[PDB]
């Protein structure tokens, strides 16, 4: 199934996933588009924080879902 | 126009204010009347007793209605935290808001992730507000956890939005005053301080804003209608909207729930006269077409409004 | 462990707590901070109300979270 | 399989694993048994730290191995 | 056995002689390299048959001098395009030192997909190699940085760091200053910037048998020499080492000063002391002397010679041959 | 981009240096600040010694990253 990623610049990701897919292996997929490291990422789905563990059929997260993708990083 | 009734120890113009509003906006009526399903309670049902009040809104032809159904299936819900009990004296937005949770506890499958996904929820699909906070340093790049929430009213400070005042689009004035004590240091402590950030992540079709008062005996009340805006633009009434859909929504002030010493009343705009309504809880009368009768009504009975309702002209109810 | 707590004026207080605190406990110390008795006190964390009872680990309240301080008015 | 996991503070984690397991599989357990956040775990085995994407059975992680918990912290 | 190693006008071999006749003599290394059967050889350039060829000169040749032209010549070729450890071209002992335990373990394990060695023949990481973490950690407001974990098979200390923490101090003690000398420069600020400062953490996780210090010399001619032969201990007390020491085989450990390779004048030698006689031996290539039974006799030729240690080789006497 | 070099005498200098930066390239900047010639120059990182023709993003050298330097001894 293509869900969809979104970021705060507006670029709309898309990406081909299973439900399988724990949100480990979402955050592996964004890297390999946009280069972004994991530990930096953090997906969030209808106001909830998703889990690296868990996966999209954790939280039903149907196709064609829009995931909104905000970066904790630290400075310099 | 029809009326609510409250016997003289009975102390339910809280529900009576929150009543009127629930079945004067379009989208929620509209949404509740294709409505046939319902996690019952039995007697201490809400829905029921919501139910029952709004057949009498459509069907009976008395003048004033009772609510006692409402106000029951109230206190049983919520004799574990005493609130809304039989008799005593509470809060409207906190009526209306616990209205709206205790809707989509009936509304609801009951996720597991407690996510809500169900296209006939009201209290989510049309009036929560899903968003996160977030601190972003601009100078070194540093940034907080982002920490996301569901909220169903946004609560402003009257401090706030008078002095922001004194500094069309009210959004911003909304936006610019509800970020006013928000400054942090940067989360790296880079030496940087900077505003906490909220951006909107659904569409809600109507906005529901919460004024939060300084005292039951306010100075700020005249000030604060003043400062009120009729047309919102829900681009701005936040730093960031990612919704193409708000992003471009205009909304326009419908209701409005106010208090006056220790009582309850509600302005509306009913549609299908052009013209602002008020009911004190039994005591309906006409206001007039134009808002700044509204204005000289409240600053007039020191009127605190605690609970106003923008609604997207082009709404929608609840779809199959 | 500190918190920030948003005051009905719009500006925001620093609390000292603990995060086996009852909120009837952070209650009391926000009225002695801003003098509003606790049942006119509703504290709004993260879009839900703490309802009186439970302590502030039950509601995640971690180091520097900000609380939202609303006045009830029961009418 | 029991695998051992060793904190800076001299506290041994126990815990119940599959060669198959992944890294973020591990640090889950971890959590369970801990309350640690995964974004704070850091896993340390043969000198070599141990990517989430990747499996037990990739670094030969055999039977009462050993693996060292580094933790990550904002502070303050 | 103690036999000379010969180095003749141009070939400028006394780096790797003074590292041969450290690996010859080191106890853990020799009877473990004996019982080494197989070996991933690389062809009639190979340093484990060269390095082969060597100790089994040492054991069965009757000749007081031998030649270390095999392995010269191998490694040579093994790092050809390094430019490294060239035939008739100086080289340092340490760098030396080092390659031979890391090519020995290309000789002894298989890659693995992750590049972790845990084959029990590799006498380099089974015996010699620290396997540590750094980390900035504060106490004042608990912030810590990420981990970074490597693997060493020399700790490298300056020179100077060693004889001033030396100074401060003024056995059993070794450990601990060999610490605060390392440590003496790695001041760093909060990985969050609290305002306080922090000191960088090294973490030892396993337990080697055999410590290589290596001494981080100011200069060729350095007028440090004398403090630094007067700073050295004989006796190094592993758990004092780092700052943690996890492992309950190391935290025990002690280890004896046995070895020392020494620079002075673009040459290189080593001092040795053999086990059985009892006394320190010296190795000059060719040269080998009686220096005595007593450090003190070391000490005393250290400091007249004006020689410059480069290499220390501290052994736990209670140390097993790899299984 | 900031690292750290731990330099002869167990002080740490600081090295304003760029990702695509080959180490001959920081060898020469640690000349002109320390006065060690390139030759007898050994950059350690993380255990490993830097090779020359090689840059700081090869290595994955980043910001605060510390190189060890140790003088190489020709004998
Ligand atoms: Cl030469
Ligand atoms: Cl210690
Ligand atoms: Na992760
Ligand atoms: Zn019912
Ligand atoms: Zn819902
Ligand atoms: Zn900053
Ligand atoms: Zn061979
Ligand atoms: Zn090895
Ligand atoms: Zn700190």
């Amino acid at each position: 199934m293509q869900i969809f990623v979104k970021t705060l610049t507006g670029k709309t990701i898309t990406l081909e996933v299973e439900p399988s897919d724990t949100i480990e292996n979402v955050k592996a997929k964004i890297q390999d588009k946009e280069g972004i490291p994991p530990d930096q990422q953090r997906l969030i789905f209808a106001g909830k924080q998703l889990e690296d563990g868990r996966t999209l059929s954790d939280y039903n997260i149907q196709r064609e879902s829009t995931l909104h993708l905000v970066l904790r990083l630290r400075g310099g | 126009s029809k009326g609510l009734s409250n016997e003289p120890g009975q102390n339910s113009c809280f529900l009576n204010s929150a009543l009127q509003v629930l079945w004067h906006l379009d989208i929620f009526r509209r949404s509740f009347r294709q409505l046939t399903t319902h996690k019952c309670m039995g007697d201490s049902c809400i829905f029921c007793a919501l139910k029952g009040i709004f057949n009498q809104f459509q069907c009976s032809s008395e003048k004033v209605l009772p609510s006692d159904t409402l106000r029951s299936a109230l206190a049983k819900t919520f004799q574990d935290e005493q609130r809304f009990q039989l008799g005593i004296m509470d809060d409207a937005a906190e009526c209306f808001e616990n209205l709206l949770m205790r809707i989509h506890f009936h509304i609801a499958d009951e996720t597991k992730e407690d996510i809500c996904t169900a296209q006939h929820c009201i209290s989510h699909q049309k009036f929560a507000m899903t968003l996160f906070e977030q601190c972003v340093c601009t100078s070194c790049g540093a940034t907080s956890d982002p920490l996301p929430f569901i909220q169903m009213v946004h609560y402003i400070s009257t401090t706030s939005l008078c002095n922001q005042a004194i500094c069309s689009m009210f959004g911003e004035l909304l936006q610019n005053a509800s970020t006013m004590g928000d400054l942090r240091n940067c989360p790296s402590n880079c030496g940087e301080r900077i505003r906490i950030r909220r951006v909107l992540m659904n569409a809600p079709q109507i906005i529901t804003i919460g004024l939060v008062w300084d005292s039951d005996h306010s100075d700020l009340a005249e000030d604060v209608i003043h400062s009120l805006g009729t047309c919102l633009k829900l681009g701005d009434l936040f730093f960031r909207v990612t919704d193409d859909r708000a992003k471009q929504s205009e909304l326009y002030l419908v209701g409005m729930i106010c208090y006056y010493g220790k009582h309850y009343s509600t302005f509306f705009f009913q549609t299908k006269i052009r013209k602002w309504m008020y009911f004190d809880d039994a005591h309906v009368k006409e206001i007039g077409p134009k808002w700044k009768d509204v204005v000289t009504k409240c600053i007039k009975g020191h009127y605190q409004p605690l609970l106003l309702l923008y609604a997207d002209p082009q709404g929608t109810p609840v779809s199959t």
